């Protein structure tokens, strides 16, 4: 009972580590699932499940938080984007593995399924570290300021980072809002307050005008390459009262 | 590598042929048949064109009628039919068939053996005892003394609250007893119930 | 493409494998295998000569017997050689298999049912309020409520205009439910009619 | 052509993948096995060697036992062996099978019925009198009046020449009308006899 | 030589085609088929990629079942894959089915009857002089004096220590008569008891 319990656990760790680390599986997906579906059969889904959290924290708390960590300065929006790829598709592979603990352990527990548990982790360690937190922050503070100023950069790198952010959270607006909408909203209204005054100084009545239009255009512009479409608006209203209320 | 499957899909279930179109195994998203099938896994193939799936394939004629249609098993397959579905994790599948009658009187019945989490516990061991006391004794039949109360004795059913009255938890036993195979009366020594089981 | 058949069809029907010839699959020219084999459509083979139809096959031999003559089913597959030929669209077949006794009787009383539009939606009511009771009260019987009236309860049944009676209503409601697996003893309580149903 | 066939003659009928020696089918001369491997006539094979004939092959395993020795279907597979010889034209096999019960009795049946041969229009007659009245009226049973003599009636039974009684011929409607899945129940109203069908 | 398995081994079993994962063959590694497929012996193929065992091949389905997981067979093939269990040197399949009615029953009553060895060498004679006494005779039936005693006549049952008294070894004696197909009643002639069996 328990030994075979064990090895097909070491098997069942061995792919979920080997699909990971983005290689050709030695074994087939039947044989997996049939040990998953056995192991959830018996009451055993506590430790497949529990070595599931396991593996997961190795390769994301040992593996690519060290990576983040390490690559802070080192296109970190990429090695950010390429560890979100890489996480959604092991965690789409291993959910197809594991689909009979979806359809009865997980929702016994009432717990989230083996994606949303996935992206609850994602969200949990390697969105909601300090250090982590500040420094994407600051990228993207400093994309949205290049932007603004004139300077070029990857609008779809922005994009993706923004995808990953909203996606992040459990069907949710919230781990976007709290990451980075925040600090974007801020910057934005400290860039209003500062351009308000210097349009009213250099510009006219009628040239403030059309250089408020034009900001809005261009925070609209942006929005649409490089920002969730559904945080837009309130951006916009602030910018249009920071611009002209002020 | 994402594998390219032809439009007809030969399949090979544990020894037995069958051959469906690629749509049917993908109509629902999330099932074992559509997530084998969406070319994100390398499937084996067993000497010919067939795809290998390590299960028998008695009752998976069933499933491929659900899958291409609405059709739904007969009464004496309605429990196979629903062991492959759990295994093939085909939710509507498995909400039509515990909608089917061998199926929806079981749960309407563990409603109330829910209450009992000990409820197959103390079978066992009322057979167990009874198994043991006919093999020691070397006799046919074993008599054994239960205990039932809904608010000296081998294997006592502890209190419940529900409107099923003691005699239907008598009821229950001699049913899944006499399910088993097993000769069953019970009697009321005097609340103890005795419980003879015929052997041979 | 203008499909070239050969005058001997090998067929595949869900991996069962029959063998036809051509003048038999176009015997009926308004037939679903008459336009799938009249060459306007093109047909997809499965690893061989074979053409693939994904349907089930354990019960085409009768079609393909009725195709190659006026041959039918015998009395035990009327109604599941009545839906292969409801799928394959054989007006003959469909025909003589409603002259046939299973279906006859069954469209006879459907005359009496039809006045009556919201009867099965009045037994799946019937059945989900038994349920319902049955698991919230933790029982193994149900008992409802039901008014059959010709010309507080539960299940209504309106009126009809036949010479069928009461009685006769209540023989249908009975029977469907025993169809439908369920144990149903109606009693009249005093026109509404009690009816306990048995789940274990 | 002269065809030339292999003294191991493999079969395919309908399907149904027999072998068999070409001195087994042509044992019996003015047959339908012998006529078409005579070698006269040119036989279509089905892309794998095998001779193809588009018929049943649920029962010509029978026909084969008895083209290679002299054995018998069982009493449950004499009527169709009967209709699968009928189409071979197998002439001994048919005297055999009308030599056997199932048969036998109709034989000595259809010698009584023989001075009727209006007989079985009248039983359809009887049938769709009651079908359409039980439908028309809205009923589950329909009643109709026939006669029966031996030397404002739906159907009349005239006289026949024989040592059957009255009673015998009503003995052959019940009997051919409950074979055909009717509930039938008669009486003498007062000579005119009220059959009774219930449809459901 | 040490031989290389395929993942996926197809199997020969007595003409019957298996297809199974080589995982499900060794899944025990104190089997026949673990022992047959360790690679240690050579295993000879059968004029395809196929794999042969030869033996019968209709119950090692269930062998497989068990095997891919713990699935027990219905209670009707508890025997026949008990033998296939037996053959193939399964413990934990041999233990499940020993915990299983048809086979628990009769190791409770062989408790009993194996305080007697002698116990089928005295059926065997009873049957065999009751056969020889209605050949030589030429009668239907053969009437023949048995000696029970728990603590002139051609077969008799000794002394035994247990608790099942004498009538329930003459139980025995009818019911396995009786399982051989025998039409045996006894009565106490005066313990002396008289078997006539009717031969027919």
């Amino acid at each position: 009972d328990e030994k075979y319990v064990n090895s097909i656990w070491d098997l069942l760790k061995n792919a979920i580590q080997e699909i990971q680390r983005k290689n050709n599986s030695g074994l087939s997906f039947e044989e997996l699932y049939r040990n998953a579906y056995t192991m959830v059969l018996h009451k055993h889904g506590e430790k497949l499940y529990t070595g599931l959290r396991e593996v997961v924290t190795e390769h994301l708390i040992n593996k690519v938080r060290e990576d983040v960590l390490n690559s802070l300065n080192n296109n970190f929006l990429q090695t950010l984007n390429q560890a979100w790829n890489d996480h959604q598709t092991a965690m789409v592979m291993i959910r197809d593995i594991l689909m009979y603990m979806d359809r009865v352990y997980v929702q016994q527990n009432n717990v989230e399924n083996v994606y949303n548990l996935g992206l609850i982790i994602f969200r949990d360690q390697v969105v909601r570290y300090g250090c982590i937190r500040d420094h994407l922050r600051q990228t993207l503070l400093d994309m949205i300021a290049r932007e603004r100023k004139g300077e070029v950069v990857d609008r779809g790198a922005i994009r993706n980072a923004c995808q990953m952010l909203m996606i992040l959270g459990l069907e949710g607006r919230s781990v976007y809002e709290e990451d980075f909408e925040a600090p974007f909203l801020e910057m934005s209204a400290e860039f209003f307050q500062m351009e308000s005054q210097k349009f009213l100084a250099e510009n006219s009545a009628s040239v403030y005008i059309k250089k408020v239009e034009a900001r809005i255009n261009e925070e609209i512009e942006r929005v649409m390459h490089c920002l969730d479409k559904s945080t837009e608006e309130p951006i916009v209203k602030v910018v249009e009262r920071e611009l002209i209320s002020k | 590598l994402p594998q390219e499957f032809p439009e007809v899909v030969p399949l090979n279930i544990g020894g037995a042929h069958f051959t469906t179109r690629l749509s049917t195994l993908r109509r629902y998203e999330d099932t074992m048949l559509a997530a084998m099938f969406s070319g994100r896994h390398y499937i084996p193939t067993d000497s010919e064109g067939r795809y290998f799936i390590d299960r028998d394939g008695t009752h998976f004629g069933d499933v491929l009628n659900f899958l291409r249609s609405g059709d739904l098993p007969p009464r004496e397959h309605v429990r196979a039919v629903y062991k492959e579905a759990q295994y093939y994790a085909i939710g509507p599948l498995l909400e039509q068939l515990e909608n089917m009658q061998p199926l929806k009187g079981e749960k309407v019945r563990q409603a109330f053996l829910g209450l009992m989490p000990y409820y197959k516990d103390h079978l066992e061991r009322i057979v167990e005892i009874a198994r043991l006391r006919a093999v020691q004794r070397k006799a046919r039949f074993a008599k054994l003394k239960v205990c039932v109360f809904k608010e000296e004795v081998d294997v006592s059913f502890g209190p419940w609250e529900a409107v099923a009255d003691v005699y239907d938890l008598l009821h229950c036993l001699v049913t899944d007893l006499s399910a088993q195979g097993l000769t069953v009366d019970h009697q009321c020594i005097g609340p103890i119930y005795e419980f003879k089981i015929t052997w041979w």
